[PDB]
């Protein structure tokens, strides 16, 4: 799958979880690969699930099930909680600010329509749910990495900090190697 | 426009470009600044066209004013114009019968108050204590200028117990050239400075002040616009307030004044 | 935006107006049509202004084409211009050191594909099977006309295994006068007809058509190149509410290409112009 850019949104999530922390370009490129690789597993699983519906539809519940199949343990439970809340806020400014999210609902909606192999509609709530799940994982990976980088008395998240963040988390480590 | 180059959507593609290709992109950046400079000249020419078309728009606006003020009566052609579009012969005839003529009613009451408050952006700036004041508005006009570059909006008020001014003026001075410090961001004319007008409030009627004497939310704070930096404590938020005040001016000038009766009826939503 | 009927926001206020005030509102309705008629003349003059400015833009657009095709090399003035703005410290210098020159790489590969696909609206019409075709685009140009009124967008393609055409043309014929069917709704030039261009596909390459099966029929398949088979207006028709929104979508995409992407192509190439959803 072609690697889309989320850098600007990854940077906005970062300035929330660590307002004083920067992120190098190379660290930013690993984060983007992480988001892209997770998203493509979500899309592939949602396509397979959509075939078990009448008109092959991908809604917020086809993404929720895919998240439960891809994210292990607490990561799933926390991401499902953040995904439901985002869908509930969106259905109740821009589409993403409507869902309380920094990640791009509009772009991810397009990414879902083009990447998924199902024949039916891709609902907007599936875009909202997907963005909230990618944002949550991003915010979790950034919180751990920014924590690591201040342990080293440096103000920038580098590939070393990301790698320490993920290998210091059983769920995240499993998620990455499975992906 | 993304001001942090590392956040550019295709940064990684750019970064991987061989040096000689990068240098071609640099040439395109340079050509793009020249292109924006010519777009700048286009906007100046559009501005001159708006000035030239004022004589034609003014006649239809002057006639609207006379109708609203009750200074002239509708013609037979004007009366045959449906008050609302998309109405059956039934509905229109029934609409006209719903209320008999009232010779005490002169002109069109609350015309500009209703038109302004039907616009979602301007409605949010009209407080309840502004309503009886805006009811004395007899006309809202706008005119543009070449040197200094910008436009004005004039609010014409009939004699009223709130203030003595007959006309309240709002003036916007605009910049039409790209910022030399950042040419690639130019997306058209930008507000340099907004100048309001001193309101001669009668005793006890200043709805812009309240005793907590502190500033109070009021439409008429439109006439005490926020200062630009040369006349200024917070800068990044004073400039946001200047943009909001400019956007409200544009809505009145570009949208409400040319189509006021469509906001009066509520046909523009 | 412009509503026709009893659905007007202030209908109940209108209904209660005494008849003589209603007749005053009718006069303003008549005057408003005169105002819109003058706006029409204004838009015609702006159209001629855009035509006049084609010659002014032409130099920068031609030089961009020459640079992208590899037909001219950057000057020192061009080389000293930063490839990206807003980079701290050594970042610009390190950016220039990140990948050494490659004399085999001529011009700027995939310039117009990258620019088109980074604009969110046009991105939604570019499918994955369109990408390798748009890689052969060498230039995208636009020209406006007074008689008949409208504009065209032309896509120039190098020799490619997908189709034989060297130029794919999309033409929009516009109406500048207020609509006789609804005078008060006029909000500027409106599309009367969109005319596409016949693509001479090589065997097996037509990604815009697909067959579905007792009977087998050819149906439309999602593809950017459906831009060149636009939907018909009512004058040439034989769903009306859904064909006409599709025409508005096609016109809006044409407007984005002509008004935004073509004049600022390199900013979409870099991705310095971003849209917050």
């Amino acid at each position: 799958m072609r690697k889309e850019s989320y850098s600007v949104y990854i940077y906005r999530v970062l300035k929330q979880v660590h307002p004083d922390t920067g992120v190098s370009s190379k660290a930013m490129s690993i984060m983007n690969s992480f988001v892209n690789d997770v998203f493509e597993r979500i899309a592939a699983e949602a396509s397979r699930l959509a075939h078990y519906n009448k008109r092959s539809t991908i809604s917020s519940r086809e993404i929720q099930t895919a998240v439960r199949l891809i994210l292990p343990g607490e990561l799933a439970k926390h991401a499902v909680s953040e995904g439901t809340k985002a869908v509930t806020k969106y259905t109740s400014v821009s589409r993403s600010a409507r869902a309380g999210l920094q990640f791009p609902v509009g772009r991810i909606h397009r990414f879902l329509k083009q990447r998924t192999t199902s024949s039916g509609r891709v609902g907007a709530t599936a875009a909202v749910y997907s963005a909230a799940i990618l944002e949550y994982l991003t915010a979790e990976v950034l919180e751990l990495a920014g924590n690591a980088s201040k342990d080293l008395k440096v103000k920038r998240i580098t590939p070393r900090h990301l790698h320490l963040a993920i290998r210091g988390d059983e769920e995240l480590d499993t998620l990455i190697k499975a992906t | 426009f993304q001001h942090m180059g590392l956040l550019s959507t295709n940064f990684d593609m750019i970064q991987a470009l061989p040096l000689n290709v990068k240098q071609r992109v640099c040439a395109l950046k340079n050509l793009q600044m020249k292109t924006i400079q010519i777009e700048s000249d286009f906007y100046k020419r559009v501005h001159e066209l708006e000035i030239e078309f004022e004589g034609k728009f003014k006649s239809t606006f002057d006639q609207r004013k006379a109708i609203v003020a009750g200074e002239v009566e509708p013609t037979k052609e004007q009366i045959d114009t449906p008050i609302l579009e998309g109405l059956e012969g039934d509905q229109l005839a029934e609409l006209y019968k719903a209320a008999e003529a009232d010779p005490s009613a002169k002109g069109i009451k609350d015309f500009w108050l209703t038109a302004l408050r039907t616009h979602d952006l301007v409605a949010e700036a009209i407080e309840e204590h502004d309503v009886p004041i805006l009811s004395y508005l007899t006309d809202v006009t706008t005119a543009a200028s070449k040197d200094p570059a910008g436009f004005k909006i004039e609010f014409h008020f009939a004699t009223n117990p709130y203030f003595k001014n007959q006309v309240l003026t709002k003036t916007y001075l605009l910049g039409f050239d790209p910022d030399a410090e950042a040419p690639l961001q130019f997306d058209g004319p930008h507000v340099i400075r907004a100048v309001g007008d001193t309101i001669e409030w009668e005793d006890g009627k200043n709805v812009t002040k309240k005793a907590v004497t502190v500033k109070a939310d009021s439409f008429f704070n439109f006439f005490e616009p926020p200062k630009s930096k040369d006349e200024r404590e917070d800068d990044e938020q004073a400039e946001e307030f200047l943009e909001l005040d400019y956007e409200m001016g544009q809505a009145i000038r570009d949208t409400i004044i040319p189509r006021a009766v469509l906001f009066y009826t509520g046909e523009l939503q």
